[PDB]
This record gives structure tokens, sequence and C-alpha cells, in this order.
RNA sequence: GCUUGAGUCUCGUAGAGGGGGGUAGAAUUCCAGGUGUAGCGGUGAAAUGCGUAGAGAUCUGGAGGAAUACCGGUGGCGAAGGCGGCCCCCUGGACGAAGACUGACGCUCAGGUGCGAAAGCGUGGGGAGCAAACAGGAUUAGAUACCCUGGUAGUCCACGCCGUAAACGAUGUCGACUUGGAGGUUGUGCCCUUGAGGCGUGGCUUCCGGAGCUAACGCGUUAAGUCGACCGCCUGGGGAGUA
RNA sequence: GUUUAUUAAAAACACAGCACUGUGCAAACACGAAAGUGGACGUAUACGGUGUGACGCCUGCCCGGUGCCGGAAGGUUAAU
């Protein structure tokens, strides 16, 4: 459910909201919270390395299961929450042994909703299982690239990841990139898509709102005199230069790619 | 409680397993007081056109009369089954007895 | 349309008796079965609007038989129309 | 004709490769000429007939 | 060389060209001659005689194989086919099988609009 | 669609194309989709199809 | 009050009627691989295009989308638009057979409301083929075209809008009467069913024709004949279905 | 909204929105002789850079120059 808020005060007049009813109204689980301290974009020289970062809400880190390793024991979902360090929703779920867990919430499911991590699995949306035993042409989100090390693709808002091939000991997976990648057989994933895909319908409206997500103001670089970036100066306007980065090197274009030790796991890169 | 005729085929390599499945899908057809009218193995039959490749197969032919849940639950058996390839279920057109 | 025994359980309630299948309140409940229970068929489907044109001759044949009973006996008319719960 | 499981009678309307005969040329009644066809359809399905004769 | 000693000559006869690929019993194409390749470009490559030439010189090209018999599939409607099928047993060839392999849809992709001449 | 023979065999002679394929089946489906000159098609077919 | 109009019930029949879901087989395109080699494609002829970085042809495996050959028929169903693989679920109407019931409950309909091809529009998907736009090649005096090679929106799905067509039998709806012939399709009754028959009786439909009508052409029991009820519309061409 | 604390508050900067481009995670990128850290306890519906700057109707032609991307045949081409 997207909202066009009516255009009282401007400001509101061109925001878009993605409200959520079946999300909890309330408190989140609380041994499964912890402290997220805000940076600024700043590392332990205390320089500013990535730029435009800065204020927003306080936030609370929320340990979401990657891993999902308690296998073969059932869990059913408890409820959905909002987390505020992704784009995706939280499920809590509860196993049948006692133990809370949040999980990220693929698109299907709902409160009172039974899933199970494991090899032997039911193939169905939710039950995160390895790739040797998941079907060629699933739709398969939160998936692991080093076996045991928890998942890394797939994860945002409204996205899954194509398994294509089982050639041997890998398998090879369209990423959401457009990329085909060869990943270990053995690494588990998650069955479905991740369920927030409304997520960019969302506009946002005004400047403040962007700044509630802390994201300070981008200034441009033409803007800038010659010592501050690249383009600089120059007397009304003038651009002249070919784009870059305030660092020198081109923008529009060049490829920044640099690994040969992961050359071998990419089979097309993206177009 | 209304007619239906199933036939379905199965995948040769499971043929030993075919009986039992029969007597299971029987016994959910009486799970629900539904009667069974004829019951057919058709055996191990040459296919017309390759499936899977897979050349020759074993059919079974059931005509059931049973309410449409259990038929409906039927079908998803057949769904999900890696044994049976083809299924295929029908009409009432009243309970039939005979050979063919 | 309707099943056998509906029909038949609604001649039996609505009629002088059986085999009076053909009175105005019948025809009435009658019509008034199958309009209700449609409104279970097209809540979903909802673009099915070659069955909603026979639906809305059960409609207004309902009508002008109420239109008939009206002009004809108003007591039966007042005692159908409680009895269906129509007209709101 | 009313039934499809026997495929003498279905193999005897239909051509070599696999193709339903008109009514034009076998006689049959149109009633059954469409009772044929859908049955010919419904056994082509279940691989009692070709669709074809280059599968 | 590697004596394969049956195959099948497939005959794809179109409206402009006729291209005649001898290959095995496999699938494996041993050697093959167009109409269009043997001189006469153009009108004159869509012709039965342009198609025969095309066979004949399919016919050479595969002596290394002491092909005896073989089976032919025809595609394509086409003034060749007919007059192919002819120079392949004029040219010592035991014709086996003459199958018409021309891929008919079951109503499926949309044809082209064309051709309002 | 196949044909084979034993040893008496001289000539092709195969008109099994002439019943099903080549002549209009594949020549009527090299242009256009319409619907609406094949009824006027089978409608003057039909119409010339008298006595 | 009454049953000959209208309607209800019982039992069947035929059907691409509608909506939702699933599945199948051919084919086109793409991708990966094997064989193989100099062209392929295209045209009136050509060229652009693709091709020794290995095309086209051919075989194997895969993906995906759309449409559903044959049956197929001046065949069917639908108020009209329209609806074509097969299967299930939900559902509308029609017709027939005998009997029962209600008892004029009927017909038409300005405003009103609904449905309404295609193209188009909005949001979100999808995108194989085809293809407005567009680009190139030709043709030509020119060629913003026809032809060729590519090709985007679009065509496909969900929901909403639009609201029109040579939306046409260029024939409003309902009812009654008035010579015939040959068919098609779907019921039903009777008779040795002595077979793929004989005799009737309904529903829908095609062709030809009689009287009659018509300016003529033609219509002709499905009327454009002979009447009745109600509605819609016309009043010289253009300007103008425009401001 | 912000800006020249102390002659310029503005049409300038910012902005939501749009587009291009990079980036498959030990991410690009940045600070750092390095270790490490930020990006982010984020994962392409995300992140960085660049331009334009709600919304409405739109965004035409040019790839010769400079850049970028891609190609590998041939010419030239360092250390060795």
């Amino acid at each position: 459910a997207v909202v066009k808020c009516k255009p009282t005060s401007p400001g509101r007049r061109h925001v878009v909201k993605v409200v959520n009813p079946e999300l909890h109204k309330g408190k989140p689980f609380a041994p499964l919270l912890e402290k997220n301290s805000k940076s600024g974009g700043r590392n332990n020289n205390g320089r500013i390395t990535t730029r435009h970062i800065g204020g927003g809400h306080k936030q609370a880190y929320r340990i979401v299961d990657f891993k999902r390793n308690k296998d073969g024991i059932p869990a059913v979902v408890e409820r959905l929450e909002y987390d505020p360090n992704r784009s995706a929703n939280i499920a809590l779920v509860l196993y049948k042994d006692g133990e809370r867990r949040y999980i990220l919430a693929p698109k299907g499911l709902k409160a009172g909703d039974q899933i199970q991590s494991g090899v032997d699995a039911a193939i169905k949306p939710g039950n995160t299982l390895p790739m040797r035993n998941i079907p060629v042409g699933s739709t398969v989100h939160n998936v692991e690239m080093k076996p045991g090390k928890g998942g890394q693709l797939a994860r945002s808002a409204g996205t899954y990841v194509q398994i294509v091939a089982r050639d041997g000991a890998y398998v090879t997976l369209r990423l959401r990139s457009g990329e085909m990648r060869k990943v270990e057989a053995d690494c588990r994933a998650t069955l479905g898509e991740v369920g927030n895909a409304e997520h960019m319908l969302r506009v946002l409206g005004k400047a403040g709102a962007a700044r509630w997500r802390g994201v300070r103001p981008t200034v441009r670089g033409t803007a800038m005199n010659p010592v501050d970036h690249p383009h600089g100066g120059g007397e009304g306007r003038n651009f002249g230069k070919h784009p870059v980065t305030p660092w020198g090197v081109q923008t529009k274009g060049k490829k920044t790619r640099s690994n040969k030790r992961t050359d071998k796991f990419i089979v097309r890169r993206r177009s | 409680m209304r007619h239906y005729e199933i036939v379905f085929m199965v995948h040769p390599d499971q043929s030993e397993q075919v009986p039992g499945m029969i007597e299971r899908y029987t016994a959910a057809i009486t799970g629900a007081e539904g009667k069974i009218h004829r019951l057919e193995d058709w055996g191990r039959r040459q296919l017309a056109y390759p499936i899977n490749k897979l050349h020759k197969a074993h059919y079974v032919l059931m005509n059931v009369e049973a309410p449409q849940e259990v038929i409906d639950e039927l079908e998803t058996t057949f769904r999900f089954n890696d044994a049976v390839i083809r299924s295929m279920v029908m009409r009432t057109k009243h309970a039939v007895t005979e050979a063919s | 349309s309707l099943s056998t025994e509906a029909t038949a359980k609604i001649v039996s309630e609505f009629g002088r008796d059986a085999n009076d299948t053909g009175s105005t309140e019948v025809q009435v409940a009658l019509l008034t079965a199958q309009i209700n229970h449609l409104q279970g068929h097209f809540a979903e489907h909802k673009k099915d609007h070659h069955s909603r044109r026979g639906l809305l001759r059960m409609v207004s044949q309902r009508r002008k038989l109420l239109d008939y009973l009206k002009r004809k006996d108003v007591a039966r008319y007042t005692q159908l129309i409680e009895r269906l719960g129509l007209r709101r | 004709e009313i039934d499809y499981k026997d495929i003498a009678t279905l193999k005897n309307y239909i051509t070599e490769s696999g193709k339903i005969v008109p009514s034009r040329i076998t006689g049959t009644r149109a009633k059954y000429q469409r009772q044929l066809a859908r049955a010919i359809k419904r056994a082509r399905y279940l691989s009692l007939l070709p669709y074809t004769d280059r599968h | 060389r590697k004596q394969v000693s049956d195959g099948v000559a497939h005959i794809h006869a179109s409206f402009n060209n006729t291209i005649v690929t001898i290959t095995d019993r496999q699938g494996n194409a041993l050697g093959w001659a167009t109409a269009g390749g043997s001189g006469f470009r153009g009108s004159r490559k869509s012709t039965p005689f342009a198609a025969q030439v095309a066979a004949e010189r399919c016919a050479d090209a595969v002596k290394e194989y002491g092909i005896k018999n073989l089976e032919v599939m025809v595609k394509g409607p086409g003034p060749g086919r007919e007059s192919t099928i002819r120079a392949l047993n004029a040219a010592g060839f035991r014709i086996t099988n003459i199958t018409d392999v021309t891929p008919i849809p079951h109503n499926g992709c949309r044809p082209p609009k064309k051709r309002r001449v | 669609i196949k044909v084979r023979e034993n040893e008496p065999f001289d000539v092709a002679l195969r008109r099994f194309k002439r019943s099903c394929e080549k002549a209009g089946v594949l020549a009527e489906v090299r242009r256009r989709e319409f619907y609406e000159k094949p009824t006027t098609e089978r409608k003057r077919a039909k119409a010339s199809a008298v006595k």
C-alpha cells in the first residue's frame, strides 16, 4: 500500500508513504537489540572518509540471524517488525525450543507461519537450505557466498537471486545486478524473495526527510572554486572539463573494478 | 460427491512402487466416504512421443466418485510427487465400470 | 442455477404445498436465494460481466413480481419482504 | 467417439501424420466429429496417440 | 577418413536458395553445398537446376566417407528439393527414406506483414 | 511424412506432400495475422463452392 | 375471475457464453556445446545486414514469451463488442419432452445505469515473434512511400480510464397474419431399427425464389409483404458534425 | 531552508525529484609508508561519484575533435 499525501502545506505535496498495517506497532524484542552508535562518515582518524553522512534519527541495531543455523527445528513467525537498519522488514520468529530470532522477512510471509532451516526442509518460501538441494530456476534470497559465513547476496527489499545452474560443486546465480556469479553449492540460501518491494515507490517529498535518514546535503562540484573540486570556477556556469570525482578520477564510464582474486567466480559482468 | 476419471503415468523406474501408491490413493478416497468404481493397472505401455525423454511408462486408470476436496488434494499429490508424470482427472459422465 | 434440494426446500417453505411452485412468493424466494448465492460468486471474479447480466435479470424480475404482489395483496407483500429480509 | 481410451477407433479417425481427418471425408455426423476431435486431443495429452510423426 | 557408410541428406529448400547438408545418423555434418555457392548468384539460385548441381557438388566432397545409404530430410518449399533428391540417386547413393520435415507451427508465432508489391 | 521401399523402386513418387504440407500449409504461414481477410476469404471460398 | 401472453418447478440436450487456476505439443528467438565450411539472407534486380573472431546448415541440452495447426464447416454460443489446444473449479443463458403451479404478473422506453473491438492513457510487471516511430539500403525526377535489413512504444498480464469503429444484416424492439423448394445444426415422438431407414413435431440458421412491395437494385414466413404498440432519427450541398 | 562572523541574503547554495556512471562485498571510494578504520554490523529496491533541480508538456540532429567503453589482427614498442 502506497499512499499519496494530500497537498496541504508544500513539503507534503509530493510525499508518497509506504504504510504497512501488518507491522508491529510497539517496542521490538529487547534481547535482540543493541546499541548502534552513529559515526558521521568518519574513520578512526576522525576524518570524513565517506561524505554526506550525518545526523538523522537515533537507531538501535537488531541482531538479524543471517546464518540460519538452527537446522531441523521448526519456527513459527511470531510477528513482523520495522527494522531501521535495512530496507526490508524483519520477522520475529519463535523456534519450538523457545528461542526467538529475527530473520529477514520474505515476500509472502505473515504472522503464524512455519519456517524451517536445514537440509531436509520443505521447499516453500522462508526455508533456508543449501543450494545443492534447491531446484534450478528458483528465486532465492539471503545467499551465502562462503559456506557457513552468513547471507550477503539479495538482502535489500524486494530483491531475489535466481539459481540458473548446478555445474558440479558450484551454482551459477543471476544476481540482481544482472551479473552471473558462481557460488559454492554448499552455501545456504533462503527461498522466496525478500519482502518489502514497494519500498522503492516512496518519494520522500521534502529535504528534511533525507535529512532524517542521515543524508547531509551534496554540494555539486561545479559550484565550488578550483581549489575545492576539479570542476571549479568560472565566471558563470562554465564546465569545460571531463567529469571527474573530487579526486580527479573519471566519473561517467570509467571502470573501477580491480580484484583478480574473485575474477574466477564471475561468469559474466552486469549490463 | 461427484464422479471423476483419474489416469496418471508413473516413471517406469518406480513401477514397483505403483500398487502401494494405488492403495494410498484409494485409502484417501475412503477417507471422505467416497467410493471407487473401477481401477486398472495398464502396465508399462509404450509412449507415442518421448517425455523427459523417458519412453514406455506405467499407466493407472481410476474412475472414482468422491467429494471435490479429496480430488483436489489428490491433484496436489500428483503435483508434488516426482514419481508421477502426466495426471489427468476428468468429468462426471456418471459412474462407469467396463474395460477398454 | 440452484440445487434441486434447495429449490424443493424453498417451494416447501413458501408455497401452499409442494407442486405450488409458480406462486408469486415462491418465485420471489427462489430468485432471492439465487441472488444471495451469486453475491458470494461475484464478490470474487468481479469481471464476469456475462454472468452478471443473468444476475441483473434476476434482480429485475424479482422487482417486477414484488410490484405485482404489492398491488394485489399488500399483506402478502409485507409478510414476504418481512420474511426474506429484503427492502433494507 | 464418446471414448478416448479406445485408440483403435481413434486411430482409424486420424491420418498417417497424426492429424484429425475431416468429416467431409469420413462421414461422421458433426456431433461425433466434435466428440471425436476432443477425444483425440485428450489421447494426445496422454501419449496414447501422437501429436505428429516427428517427435 | 572415419568411414561412416550411412548418412542423412538434409536438404533445406527455401524460396531463394537450397542448401544441401550431408551428415551422419548422429547429426554431425560431413559436408555441405548451397545453390548460391555454385555460380549463378541471384534469380538463378532458386531453380531446380541450381539445386541439382548443388546436390551433385555435395555428393562430391563426401567421397572421403564412403557413404552408400542415406535418408533424405526435406525442409521448406522451393523450386529445389524434388530435383535435389533426383541428383542424389544420380550419384550412386542408395536413397532409403524420404521424409519431409518442414517446421509447421501449431499456431505459434505471428508471421511478418508483408508484401504490398 | 516418411517413405521407405524395398528394392523394387525406381521413382520418388512421394505425393504424400501434395496431400498435407507443401502446397498450402507453409505458403499460408508466410504472411500476416489478420482475423479479417480470412473471414472474407473463407466467406467467398464457401460462397464460390456452389452449383 | 379465466387461460390461449408472461413466468416458476421436474428431466435432459448441444454449445469457442463468461470468470479464475493448471497443464500439453509443435514452431520462432536467444544462450551453451558437438560436427562442418564458405558463404548466408534478401530482391524484379540489388544493396544495407549477418559471416573465416567460423555464419548459414545440422545435432544435443536449456530459458523465455506469445499463439493455440489438423478438427473447422455461409458450423456453434453470446444482447452487442466478441468467444477456438486439453483439464478442473465458480457461473450465465438457450432449447426440447410430458406434467404441475401462478394467474396478465405484459410490450416499449425519454432522462438514468450498465456492458462496449482496435488504437490510446495511468500505475506495476512482462517482452519470444510482429511492429507504428526511427535508422540504414534501394526504387525514383523527387520518395518524408510501396520493396529490403534492422527496430522502440505497442501488442501480453493485473487494476483503473477512455468510449469510439464500414460498432454493418449500412435494416430499433415486441407481437400477429400471408404460396414454396434445397440445405445445415440441435432436440423429441411414432413405425419391421428387418442398415448408413420411413413418417411427424419443435429451436436456431444458409441459399434460391412466389404474391406483395420497392426509384430501381433487390427484400421475399429470419420481409424491405399485410398490420398493431412504443422508442430513436431525417428535412438540399458545402461551411460542419466545425466554432 | 543555507551562505560571504565584520559593506553582498540573492536569481547564488541546498532541496525533493530525474538521469548517467561506478560498485558482487576483503564492494567501488576515502583517511592511512602500514596495520587498520569509515563505506556498513549495510549487500545492487544498496552504496559512491557526476550533472540537472518540485510539478506539467517535452528533451530534436551530430561520434569528425577530446574523453570513456570494447576489440584483437597487423605496424611500432621498455626492462630482460
